[PDB]
């Protein structure tokens, strides 16, 4: 198709940035990355949210959906 | 939280220092503007980035 091609390669390559930070999580997936942003729609809801709303994207523990929530409001200072 | 921090786009070691100053955890990095990016990192097209990066949707489809 014309550049239907570009924007496929542009959102291929965002996803799978966005797929490098989520999967620092605790065994959390590139599966679970791609179905978190694409139920999310950006990383900024997707950390907006609550560890409820996270555990309603289809598949994912709650235990994933602790994990996640945590990494995400934990404090990056701690002593 | 800070192996996350670090493959964020326009974050490198140099501001991931200064940045983890600034601001509690990752969530409140949703809360932050883009002016409030750039003077946290004093680089306009790194604050970009990292605020592109964060506030780009996927919502279409029609
Ligand atoms: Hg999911």
């Amino acid at each position: 198709d014309p550049a239907d091609l570009l924007m496929e390669k542009l959102e291929q390559d965002f996803v799978s940035r966005v797929t490098e930070c989520l999967t620092t999580v605790k065994s959390v997936n590139k599966t679970d990355s791609q179905t978190l942003l694409t139920t999310f729609g950006s990383l900024e809801q997707l950390i907006a949210a609550s560890r409820e709303d996270l555990a309603l994207c289809p598949g994912l523990g709650p235990q994933k959906a602790r994990r996640l929530f945590d990494v995400l409001h934990e404090p990056f200072l701690k002593v | 939280p800070q192996d996350f921090l670090l493959k964020m786009p326009g974050v490198n070691a140099k501001n991931c220092r200064s940045l983890m100053h600034h601001v509690k955890n990752i969530a409140e990095l949703a809360a932050l503007s883009q002016d409030e990016l750039t003077s946290i990192l004093g680089n306009a097209a790194n604050a970009k980035q990292l605020y592109d990066f964060i506030h780009t949707s996927f919502a279409e489809v029609v």
